[PDB]
């Protein structure tokens, strides 16, 4: 009985150790990067234009 | 003194732009690229989470089956 | 207040909008609701110089005090703004040298979240692997 | 300086709403509710949030504020009191960002 | 840039997920957790000395629904369900 009893507790551990691993990972980050590859395609325009935003208070 | 250490502790900097637009290309590419590559580890990964768990199952069965 | 263009935006010319687009595609109030149209190795060698001129005027500005001392504070100021000059060519490359370190940043946070995942499920495995070692 | 364009008229009526007060001073009003004039004109200046019009926006922030205002006018003191406390608690970051 | 990419995307999104009030202003991977927990309840329930009139269950989705007969126009079933295992 003793020995049937620490099977089934190491079981356990190997279970809960798996919903972890579940719990750590999937299509948001593909649909994601899906959109961020979107954004990506241009830095040309940020070159010339984020300049510009650095010297500028609020309107008043 | 200071002014020399900083002006030599600048970046190398280029008289041509070519170079660092190129960069900026090539760094997308790169981007990309992984993006894809985490893609597939992430779809393996759940894989073999499904496996383990029908590993968990089938213990769960043979306990319930058993005790009872 | 508001422009006065808002006094031409009725219900009545926005039915009347999408026609007219298509009516000009092929002067009034609907002309209001379109929107307006767009209208039309490197200075581091001299930097070194020019720093090095600096120190060379200040002692001058101490040499001279007299009324001769105007004269100098002259060149002076000519110096100090060739410096903005250099830093003004500092401006726009600066910029993209840190858009590429974005880009570079964003690559390493790419490949490290899987190695994080994946350590953690060789971990799992090995475990498992134990426990059927201890049976038959 | 000689007579304006309406490119420029709109552009700093639009760049205008980065002003918290007088966004506030135009809400806070009784004869531009009456007819739905303004509320067109504010859903009709959404064309600077897209290229080649957003190449000329100075401040990033009156752009999302119009895009508030028009997602607020689909769906009355309070909430017009609502809205200025907490992009007042927004504001001074930015600014000690800016310089 | 960050903000160069903001206005390229249509406004500044971190003035909303960074504001409160004016964020108040402004499906199939949650069905797989409820079956989750009930691999945790079969094991200890598999390993307990379940009495014999418990011996029938059927386990739903979320749940340990069993039965027994009896009368009142309805049978005697309860559903189960926890948390604590140790």
């Amino acid at each position: 009985d003793k020995d049937s009893e620490e099977l089934d507790s190491k079981t356990r551990k190997i279970l809960e150790i798996l919903n972890e691993c579940h719990d750590e990972l999937x299509x948001x980050x593909x649909x994601x990067x899906x959109x961020x590859x979107x954004x990506x395609x241009n830095s040309t325009e940020l070159l010339d234009y984020a300049t510009k935003l650095s010297k500028f208070i609020w309107p008043a | 003194r200071q002014i020399n250490k900083l002006i030599d502790s600048l970046p190398g900097v280029d008289v041509s732009a070519e170079e660092q637009l190129r960069k900026i290309d090539m760094l997308q590419k790169k981007l990309v690229e992984v993006e894809d590559e985490k893609i597939e580890a992430i779809k393996k990964k759940e894989k073999l989470l499904r496996h383990v768990d029908s590993l968990i199952e089938d213990f769960v069965d043979g306990i319930a089956n058993s005790k009872k | 207040t508001s422009p006065s263009y808002v006094k031409f935006f009725t219900q009545s010319n926005l039915e009347k909008l999408p026609k007219y687009k298509e009516k000009k595609a092929a002067t009034c109030a609907l002309d209001y609701l379109i929107p307006p149209p767009m209208p039309k190795q490197y200075k581091i060698q001299e930097l070194r110089k020019l720093l090095k001129s600096l120190l060379l005027n200040y002692l001058e500005l101490i040499g001279v005090l007299p009324d001769m001392y105007e004269r100098k504070v002259e060149n002076i100021r000519t110096i100090l703004v060739n410096i903005h000059h250099l830093l003004n060519e500092y401006r726009p490359h600066q910029s993209r040298e840190s858009l590429i370190m974005l880009l570079e940043e964003q690559l390493e946070y790419k490949r490290g979240e899987i190695r994080e995942i994946e350590q953690v499920c060789k971990q799992v495995h090995d475990k498992l692997t134990s426990i059927q070692d201890t049976l038959r | 300086n000689p007579l304006p364009t309406r490119f420029e008229v709109e552009l700093e009526f639009i760049q205008s709403l980065a002003n918290i007060q007088y966004v506030t001073y135009l809400l806070t009003q009784q004869q531009i509710w009456k007819s739905p004039n303004f509320k067109n004109y504010l859903k009709y200046l959404e064309y600077w949030c897209n290229p080649p019009y957003s190449q000329c926006i100075v401040y990033p922030n009156c752009l999302f504020i119009l895009k508030l205002l028009n997602g607020f006018m689909e769906s009355x003191x309070x909430x017009x009191x609502x809205x200025x406390x907490x992009x007042x608690x927004x504001x001074x970051x930015x600014x000690x960002x800016x310089x | 840039l960050v903000t160069a990419l903001e206005v390229l995307s249509l406004g500044r999104p971190n003035l909303p997920t960074h504001n409160f009030k004016l964020s108040g202003v402004s499906i199939g991977l949650i069905l797989q957790r409820l079956k989750d927990l009930n691999l945790t309840v079969s094991i200890k329930i598999a390993l307990m000395n379940i009495p014999k009139p418990l011996n029938s269950y059927h386990i739903k989705n979320g749940r340990i629904y069993f039965t027994v007969p009896n009368e009142f126009e309805i049978q005697l079933s309860t559903v189960n369900r926890q948390s604590p295992l140790f």
